[PDB]
RNA sequence: UGAAACUCAAAGGAAUUGACGGGGGCCCGCACAAGCGGUGGAGCAUGUGGUUUAAUUCGAAGCAACGCGAAGAACCUUACCAGGCCUUGACAUGCUAGGGAACCCGGGUGAAAGCCUGGGGUGCCCCGCGAGGGGAGCCCUAGCACAGGUGCUGCAUGGCCGUCGUCAGCUCGUGCCGUGAGGUGUUGGGUUAAGUCCCGCAACGAGCGCAACCCCCGCCGUUAGUUGCCAGCGGUUCGGCCGGGCACUCUAACGGGACUGCCCGCGAAAGCGGGAGGAAGGAGGGGACGACGUCUGGUCAGCAUGGCCCUUACGGCCUGGGCGACACACGUGCUACAAUGCCCACUACAAAGCGAUGCCACCCGGCAACGGGGAGCUAAUCGCAAAAAGGUGGGCCCAGUUCGGAUUGGGGUCUGCAACCCGACCCCAUGAAGCCGGAAUCGCUAGUAAUCGCGGAUCAGCCAUGCCGCGGUGAAUACG
RNA sequence: UAGCGCCGGCCAACUCCGUGCCAGCAGCCGCGGUAAUACGGAGGGCGCGAGCGUUACCCGGAUUCACUGGGCGUAAAGGG
């Protein structure tokens, strides 16, 4: 066992970096820092609408903050006054005159950590696991996506003794670097403790 | 576009098809009749047109089962030349006839 | 990795030779890179997530 | 869940981008999910703890759908039409109802005079019949009165027993009810109009004279004013009752009550 | 020949899947064999078991715990012990009963934390007339929520890791066989590192696997010539030092190239034994990569988290000690027991790295570690940086020795607020056991073993002989 | 005047409280150790109804003495 990151297995290819700019030696970890709050600040705010990944990019003492959403309405706001304040905010985090933009994933089917999200969410509202996970590779299977998987950690429906749930549909070849795989994590915390649910979508090769 | 290993990979795959499946390429749905140079060389492939209510014709010999074969011709199945007439006089008469 | 030590590791100790570095993400003090200001683990992490400029799997 | 034929009661509702949706009692949401797709605002009323949880996680995709925890009855569905459907032109009702709050559900939006346009619902065949019924078929009734007083009615087709996966005991159809342009007939004594509708038809197989002087304590004092009245009306006691038109109620309502109101 | 009274709800036959055999057969792997070096003997370094202890903080326990968590324990780290202190507390969001909102200096107490405290407050923030006045500016002590916990269960869990094992397996769709569980595919012959391929066969394919895609090294091309390079040219004060050029090496992007591709022979086929060509030939060498699952494997002390527990202490701060103890035992290492060697001078030849609180060239003083001046460098420019083994010359002559290098005495330097417990590096003194190590045991098949130096992370300094890399010289054997 | 049995599968009829291998139920398989549609009580339902259940006995289901209508290689059964 013990799978490696599959994205952190293709950082040079079929993949990217998600914070890309430059920094000396003397002033990295700094960058790096408010880089880490932004994220935590954004993961925390923006739940709701189905954050799936942040961009940041720096120029010259700019930043660029790209989020990718299910639902942009809900980060727009009514008038753009939500995304405002959110600027706002950021702004006064740090005074850097940032600048943040709003993407609309296309079929939010086809994003793990979105699909990861929803079963972690179902799994917090005292669904079915099993039948759950079925339904999710279903739903990502039907509009394209050559491969899908599912993995649900433990302690499933109250149980006493963990067990992996595991449904998986098509080709998922984790074993390829030309794979273009993408995965997704969330952690869904319910009465009798924590649950980990994995998502990987095998989306074509080269 | 392709390493050349991946080529030679397909290339390989290729010719194993192109030698199996050769003339099957033709049948776009199931045949209406089939024929048999020799039924007990090719039981399975009788066994399944038997299956599906195929016309059986068979250039069936000594140690053959007549019954299981509908038009049946009695003959050799070796000696090449009797092969070659049978197979002949047929691919002429279906030619003429079309 | 108590509270309290993670809030004490951030004042000037009267002493130049009695500050610590500490994780910035998780307040390990036991093998923190002076270069990144992450612990091991954290830096594994954040380094699989893509989250770390220019850093990638090393092969040779 | 009952495929495809969902998509049938929306075609059947005919709604688009201009439409705003109610849902009443939607449950699981395989109706609502459907609406969505081709409506631009949908609200919902729901009052069921133990559906919430599977109605919200179908309804996680999108974001043009409300629901709110109260009951139909108690809430006053005219600010909700105010704030819900501020950019919308049609306002509609589509819904399948559970049996025993059907017609009820129906009374309490008719009064209320909404700005609703038309009201397509799932309900009994039966219902369905006594709602859109012509005279002197044995569907004519108080309801069918009411009904088509306020909303013309029609029965759009008959939705089989052998449809849904528990098969139920009685049989389903589809109706529409659109919202006259204002009352069907004039008359003001509303009240009173209702309760004529009501009494004539307290015994199906007897005669008007019967179910209109046996009612009321007034009435059933001053029996000789009921006849003359109705005779004045040019109407009279021994057709059967159940043969009169909506207009004719219209009429006998304007003069026997002008006897005595 | 042959009962019954009493009990039980089964007792049975054939076949299927798995488990297990101390049932057999086949194959593979430094498993054995053939070799080269070790370990177990001795000194020291370090991690455990025990024992003492005020506490010697914990977790880790056959392979798969024992130079492990810890890529840095003199204070801090620190979670343990002994003292000295605080209770909305280091740290979070509030709630609102008088400061009054605010900052700075200073004394007593003193092992420090803390406690008691006096003077310039910093006051405005709007400006009700204004002469105090409404508070979003800010902080003290009094109200309740609460902070918090390296406190306990990995046998409640998430995440991540180890192992079988980079071993070659683990399954599914349709078809066919069986009354049925189920089987076939996936079995048989051959071959391979491999269910990798070929043939045969009621199977024909696919999914996770193997392989390939990716990176480095080996050859040759275009793109480009500085801070790199120097064949001819002009310079030379002898230095690519100068003018010069990017031919060459090199630097780093994009490409080509190796595919049993082409001839001979064998083989039905996969392939096999040779032969060109080629820098490289049958997987060219190395890496990243770890199937379904196994071990109630490991971590509640990286973090998250269900549950239980303490909340004038099982929380918080400070000082000093301990984690470094020591009759013993075990593990992983280092240095040698010498002449294929040891010491002393002269002289060469690398790769990969690191550096603005840093790297330190060069000069002077000190026998020396170092100190004082002091350029140059954000670095293909400068520096660490002498590479070492090697080659030449000289000494040493079998001696516990010019072998070793422990232990002890003294003097001196740096880091640090501070080297007693417990730092390193120096200079002068003594010279310990040790003459190649029993039973047994470990690694390694080629640029490998063996041997020799260099860099890095952590870090003020370092107990590193450790770990992760880099190159230099370069064996033997593989019958089976 | 309206009662009696039943409500885990046979076999038509489901929830909430009490108990925690106890009290008990039981025609067979079995239910009972803290979430009991199987025990006890309620609400509700099902069947029959001046009746409804229990025990005893006979036939049936029993092709389980096989005339209709069974078997004897390994299930009991071919004689040495
Ligand atoms: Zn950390």
């Amino acid at each position: 066992g013990n799978k490696i990151h599959p994205i952190g297995f293709r950082l040079g290819i079929t993949r990217d970096w998600e914070s890309r700019w430059y920094a000396g030696k003397k002033q990295y970890r700094h960058l790096l820092l408010e880089d880490q709050r932004i994220r935590g600040l954004l993961e925390k705010e923006l739940y709701s609408a189905g954050l799936a990944r942040v961009d940041i990019e720096r120029a010259a003492d700019n930043v660029a903050v790209t989020v990718h959403v299910a639902k942009p309405g809900v980060v727009i706001g009514r008038g753009g006054e939500r995304i405002r304040v959110l600027r706002e905010e950021l702004a006064k985090l740090t005074g850097k005159n940032v600048a943040l933009n709003v993407q609309e994933v296309q079929n939010p089917n086809l994003s793990a950590p979105l699909v990861a999200q929803r079963v972690a969410e179902q799994i917090e509202r005292r669904f079915a696991v099993r039948r759950a996970i079925k339904q999710a590779v279903q739903r990502v299977m039907e509009s394209g996506a050559k491969g899908a998987k599912v993995i649900v950690s433990g302690r499933i429906g109250g149980a006493e003794q963990a067990r992996t749930e595991w449904a998986a549909q098509g080709r998922v070849p984790l074993h390829t670097l030309r794979a273009n795989i993408d995965y997704g994590f969330a952690l869904a915390r319910t009465t009798y403790g924590v649950l980990g649910v994995k998502a990987y979508i095998f989306l074509g090769e080269v | 576009e392709r390493p050349k290993k991946e080529q030679v990979r397909l290339k390989h795959e290729l010719e194993r098809l192109q030698k199996y499946l050769s003339g099957f390429r033709l049948l776009k749905r199931l045949p209406d009749a089939i024929f048999v140079v020799d039924p007990t060389k090719e039981a399975i492939a009788v066994r399944e047109a038997r299956k599906l209510f195929i016309p059986v014709i068979a250039l069936a010999d000594t140690d053959s089962d007549p019954d299981l074969v509908d038009y049946i011709i009695p003959g050799n199945d070796d000696a090449i030349r009797s092969i070659q007439l049978i197979l002949s006089r047929a691919v002429d008469l279906i030619i003429q006839a079309r | 990795a108590r509270k309290a030590l993670i809030e004490k590791a951030k004042r000037t100790p009267k002493f130049k030779v009695r500050a610590y570095t500490r994780c910035v993400r998780c307040g390990r003090a036991r093998s923190v890179y002076r270069f990144f200001g992450l612990c091991r683990i954290c830096l594994r992490e954040l380094a699989h997530k893509g989250q770390l400029p220019g850093v990638r799997k090393a092969s040779w | 869940i009952d495929t495809n034929i969902l998509n049938r009661i929306v075609d059947h509702a005919e709604v688009t981008e201009k439409t705003g949706v109610i849902e009443i009692g939607p449950g699981i949401g395989a109706l609502t999910e459907q609406l969505a797709k081709r409506a631009k605002k949908v609200v919902a009323f729901e009052i069921d703890q133990r559906l919430l949880p599977i109605l919200k996680d179908t309804l996680s995709p999108y974001e043009n759908v409300t629901v709110i925890h109260q009951d139909v009855l108690k809430a006053d569905v005219k600010s909700v039409i105010e704030e819900q459907f501020q950019d919308c032109d049609e306002i509609m009702v589509v819904a399948n109802l559970p049996y025993y709050v059907t017609t009820p559900i129906i009374m309490k939006l008719l009064e209320e005079h909404l700005p609703l346009k038309g009201i397509v619902v799932m309900l009994q065949k039966e219902v369905a019949e006594r709602m859109a019924a012509d005279p002197s078929s044995k569907e004519y009734g108080s309801l069918s009165i009411a009904v088509q007083f306020y909303t013309e009615a029609k029965t759009v087709m008959i939705v089989p027993k052998t449809v849904f996966v528990p098969q139920p005991n009685v049989d389903s159809a589809v109706i529409r009810l659109i919202l006259r342009d204002g009352p069907a007939v004039d008359v003001e004594n509303e009240s009173f109009f209702f309760q004529l509708i009501k009494a004539s038809f307290a015994q199906r197989r007897k005669t008007l004279l019967n179910n209109l002087v046996n009612n009321l304590p007034e009435g059933k004092a001053q029996k000789s004013t009921i006849e003359q009245v109705l005779e004045e009306t040019n109407i009279d006691g021994k057709r059967r009752g159940e043969s009169l038109s909506i207009e004719e109620f219209a009429a006998l309502s304007n003069g026997l009550y002008k006897a005595l109101f």
